[PDB]
């Protein structure tokens, strides 16, 4: 989680927000995915959120379901994803790497062993998509024992009890879906810095997030859409990813 | 925080994205309130009786058990309106939707059986019903699609991901996460996140309560065992619930063995899978070594799923209920046997429960035993399946 | 000589070859005896309740009648085991066969519905059932043929004459004329020679007796009218019989109007045919000018016959019951309406009764009226027929 | 009915039995049927039993159902049958002609009018296949008013009450399906002379009937079988009919 603390400190010294793209690992294959990820960082991504393909995701929109199936159908496995993560970390010492996981893949061979493997490969945070704070105790405990930030979503429909729990239990960042008041209450309760992740697909939404006093913004699916649109041309895929990420990061500054 | 315990031992819970927790908490509150409300109970009793036809008969077999010491009764959920026990709980959940001030129902369906049940409850109660169904499923299920549309439901083809059941379920839940103020998600078995396993049991428990009263009246004692097939767990937990505290009564759940457990083509996670977390719950599921959910298989679509509801896993763990499997071929023989000897065409789901009872009888024919089979549904829907199989192997 | 009057006014009688008279006299005697025998009554009540599921619900429509002064109840014979009221009387006749010391049942079938009913009663009671069916019919009716065979009945294709229903019936009666010592002919409606119209009424009369008790309990009064479709007459006479002496209650029978009476493609002999003698009885039938029996037509196979049972002709003649017709298109609309607004898929036979009740409501929507429709059967069997029609005309 | 009285008297003077074939009128068409009927008489038939095609016969075996359908499908109507009957009677003054009718065709335009038309064309008897003695009153009354014999079947399963009724109500002949005792009781009760009609398909069954003291024998379907077998060759059809009838009549003598 220290990579996030260091990143936000540095961004604060530059009065900049963070820009964080999501992609599915291994979409549309392992080699292209590694290139995509290097392109995102080179183009100015501050941190990454990376998904591990799962047979039956029940918490992702159509764009993401489509990407899940490209990777999953191409035979990408969690073991291969963890090989990828080690390689990504080896190339990029300071970039925070967050995973977006389904509970079964974390629970499968033991929750503690999962976080231990995260720590071994250099992952910084884990968001478990189908574990609400009420069920989070064993996950966040294993995360913290292995120096991994547990990320929680603060949804539109949050109440004060939820704000206090997310603020208390999360580390790294708060994944945020009135707005300026959620940001204010999270700060009051000493929550991890907020990243706005609701429908972030254009530069003006990044600047709005910064203006609202959020630490930055997460693009939950715009990067995946670009992959989906450019499958037939890998070169163009990288070019459009680079342009998009560059534009989005410029909006944070 | 919840009003009721979301777990059965280690199994169950609420493993959903945070955004759906208020919806689950709302439903739990409404259910707890409804269960204390005599007027809700009276409205539910009225639908069950005057619309669905309860109580259901308890039929004594005679031809099937001749020359043995088994007395076998069938609890006739096949006679309920809609042809199966699913009707009971969709009516209750429809009333809960109205209690929460909602006029819309969301469901998903694969083979279409739960979709039809949802549509008929919604039609009766004047609710707007949308049913998500993977495009691949819509194309294969024209009869059930047509029945749902006749009942006024909107069937919404889902083309994303693999365009089958998981994708339909995802879309139904995405919808619900935005619409839960006005729409209720009608889960079709005793599984998924709390409070559904609890609600579904309580809205199916008349199966066992009636069975108990009927058996006492006819035999003057409780059954030696009650036997039910297990897809997600609803008919079986509805048969079992009223007998849980009668510790002399055996509770036997029958999972589909498919082509044989040893083949891996089965749907028997409770005895042959591994605990995992999916669809909102910690429960037994069929899994790959690396934690992907395996495809299940059964001749019977209603049993063909890779998981099971958590209260069954719990009852198993403590030894209160025992779980077994029956193969496609055993179920087929039971189907043929009931048609020929009792004039009842059972659902192939139910035929797995009947097959196990026939085995209890035939293996030990001088054992005195009073058995009740939960005949969850009728088998008109299965006659082509059975025909095709018998023809293929030359019968 | 007979024990009971074979006629209803001028209609009815025993117009069979001399060789079959002892068989009819035997059956009449056994029926008269059975009707006085508490143990026969108790055995019949037991099958009706514990195997078939009686009593059947009486369902109050609400959505269908909203904004009118009609209160409409449906007597839910669609919920009986087998999916229609036919089950009631086949069980009774099977018990009469056993009373006469017989262990064999003979029946004939065209579309296969009465054949299935005969087969299921015979399977339950361990009777050997042979069902004659014209070869042309066997080829068109694979589902019903398969259901009968699953139930252990022997389905015997008839290739003589036109290889359809009349030929099957002829062969069934030829058989019976030689075998009546050991075999009982199970007639499938309230028609044919005495004593069948009488027996079938008495073995269907629980429909109206239950209806009367249920309506009193729910409304505190008798219905203004009870409404039933009329193929051969059994569900309708079973609904009417207990109300005949309640002269304030209207008895409305609905014949199939087919493509329209004016087209001659209909099955409405009571109002649009001519008395004649055929199938053992003097009764209204659709006839050519020179006395050949005309082919009938209805969208619904169960109503598609050119005659009707004699007690209906009699009740009409004296003005105690009134008979109307409903066209294929009216029945189709009623089918769609019940599916959409009540979540019940009715048989297309029953949809003709419902269509008439909807017309009584819609024509005079401020008229206060308490109506009961005899929902004779469920309509799973009709979904392809309905689909095909709606598609053909682009719906 | 007087034709039967005269016939039996004459046969009695010759100590001969009667041989009576059944055919369907208009089988397999009107012209061929007329030839068939003339052949039967010429070959030695003592009387005829003639059927009128009916849409839904419920009292005839497969052979007869088949013939019914040949005539009926060829468009033979009752009006045409009555034209045929008048022509047959015009050719053959003394041969008794009996009809085998279904009740509907007799009842259709009035029972009395039906028998009046029988009398006009010269028919001598009518057997109504689906009217048992218990229902026969209006038919036998109309028959007798028009000088037509009402024929009744005395079945295998007859009792004494039935014997007495058939004996009392029938005229012309008794259609008979222990045997020597039925014949004895019918005579005791002054019944019309008995013709045995049970499965008469060979000469030895004709001689047996005579030996049993019956007045003769009726061939209910053997003639029809010959028609059915020879449809493709009308000439051969007549030849085989002639041989069969000649053999059967020889057995009566
Ligand atoms: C749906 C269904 C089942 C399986 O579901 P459960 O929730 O396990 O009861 C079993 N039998 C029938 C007839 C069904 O329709
Ligand atoms: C057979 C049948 C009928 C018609 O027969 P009736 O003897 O007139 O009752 C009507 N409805 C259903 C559902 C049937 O199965
Ligand atoms: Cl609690
Ligand atoms: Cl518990
Ligand atoms: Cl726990
Ligand atoms: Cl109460
Ligand atoms: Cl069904
Ligand atoms: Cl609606
Ligand atoms: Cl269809
Ligand atoms: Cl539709
Ligand atoms: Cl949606
Ligand atoms: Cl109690
Ligand atoms: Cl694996
Ligand atoms: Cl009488
Ligand atoms: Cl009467
Ligand atoms: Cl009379
Ligand atoms: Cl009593
Ligand atoms: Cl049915
Ligand atoms: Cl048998
Ligand atoms: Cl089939
Ligand atoms: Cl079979
Ligand atoms: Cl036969
Ligand atoms: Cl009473
Ligand atoms: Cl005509
Ligand atoms: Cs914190
Ligand atoms: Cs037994
Ligand atoms: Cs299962
Ligand atoms: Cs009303
Ligand atoms: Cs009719
Ligand atoms: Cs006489």
């Amino acid at each position: 989680m220290e990579r996030y603390e260091n990143l936000f400190a540095q961004l604060n010294d530059r009065r900049e927000g963070a820009f964080v793209p999501f992609v599915t690992l291994g979409d549309p294959g392992i080699e292209q995915s590694l290139k995509i990820i290097d392109t995102l960082i080179d183009a100015g991504a501050d941190a990454l959120e990376l998904g591990v393909p799962f047979s039956d995701p029940l918490a992702d929109g159509p764009t993401i379901q489509n990407a899940n199936l490209r990777a999953f159908a191409a035979g990408v496995t969690p073991a291969q994803c963890f090989e990828m993560l080690a390689l990504i970390r080896e190339k990029h010492p300071t970039i925070p790497i967050g995973l977006l996981m389904y509970a079964n893949l974390v629970f499968n061979n033991g929750i503690d062993a999962f976080y231990a493997r995260c720590e071994q490969v250099g992952v910084d945070s884990v968001l478990v998509a189908d574990v609400p704070v009420e069920e989070s105790a064993p996950f966040r405990q294993a995360a913290l024992r292995h120096n991994i930030a547990p990320i929680f979503i603060c949804p539109p429909n949050a109440d004060d009890d939820l704000l206090r729990q997310v603020a208390s239990y999360g580390r790294g960042y708060t994944y945020l879906l009135p707005l300026h008041h959620l940001i204010e209450k999270l700060k009051e309760y000493h929550a991890a810095p907020a990243l706005q992740g609701f429908g972030i697909s254009s530069p003006e939404q990044v600047s709005a997030a910064v203006r609202a006093g959020a630490a930055g913004a997460i693009s939950g699916s715009a990067i995946v859409k670009i992959i989906e649109k450019n499958l037939a041309s890998p070169k163009q895929m990288l070019a459009e990813l680079r342009s998009f990420v560059s534009a989005m990061k410029a909006a944070s500054r | 925080t919840t009003l009721l315990n979301p777990y059965f031992g280690e199994f169950g819970g609420m493993y959903v994205p945070q955004i759906l927790m208020p919806a689950l908490n709302q439903l739990e509150e409404a259910f707890v309130s409804a269960q204390k409300d005599p007027e809700f109970q009276a409205q539910f009793a009225d639908l069950l009786k005057n619309y669905a036809g309860r109580p259901t008969a308890l039929t004594k077999c005679q031809n099937i058990t001749a020359g043995t010491r088994t007395t076998l009764y069938l609890k006739r959920e096949d006679l309920l309106h809609g042809g199966a026990h699913k009707t009971n709980q969709v009516l209750g959940q429809a009333l809960l939707a109205k209690r929460m001030g909602k006029s819309e129902i969301i469901a998903e369906t694969g083979a279409g059986q739960h979709g039809v049940a949802s549509a008929l409850a919604s039609a009766l109660l004047g609710l707007k019903c949308r049913i998500y169904m993977g495009a691949k499923d819509v194309e294969r299920q024209s009869p059930n699609v047509f029945r749902m549309r006749l009942m006024g439901a909107e069937v919404i083809p889902v083309h994303s991901g693999s365009a089958t059941l998981t994708d339909a379920c995802n879309e139904a839940l995405r919808d619900w996460s935005g619409s839960y103020e006005t729409a209720h998600y009608m889960l079709g078995t005793a599984a998924g996140p709390h409070p559904y396993p609890t609600i579904v049991r309580e809205f199916q428990r008349m199966i066992g309560e009636e069975t108990k009263a009927q058996i006492l009246d006819k035999e003057g004692r409780l059954p030696d065992a009650v036997i039910a097939c297990v897809g997600g767990g609803s008919n079986a937990i509805g048969m079992f619930a009223d007998f849980i505290n009668d510790t002399s009564v055996g509770l036997i759940g029958v999972e589909p063995g498919g082509h044989g457990i040893e083949t891996g083509e089965h749907g028997a996670p409770l005895k042959h899978g591994r605990v995992g977390i999916y669809f909102g719950m910690k429960a037994p599921m069929m899994q790959t070594a690396d934690g992907q959910i395996e495809e299940s298989y059964s001749i019977s679509a209603g049993l063909d799923f890779p998981s099971v509801g958590p209260q069954h896993a719990y009852l198993n763990s403590i030894g209160r209920a025992d779980y077994v499997s029956i193969t496609d071929d055993e179920a087929l023989e039971a189907f043929k046997t009931l048609c020929r000897h009792e004039g009842i065409i059972p659902a192939l789901e139910s035929s797995h429960a009947l097959a196990h009872a026939l085995k209890m009888m035939r293996e030990q024919p001088e054992k005195e035993q009073l058995l009740v089979v939960n005949l969850s549904g009728r088998g008109d829907k299965d006659i082509f399946t059975v025909h095709d199989i018998l023809k293929a192997r030359g019968e």
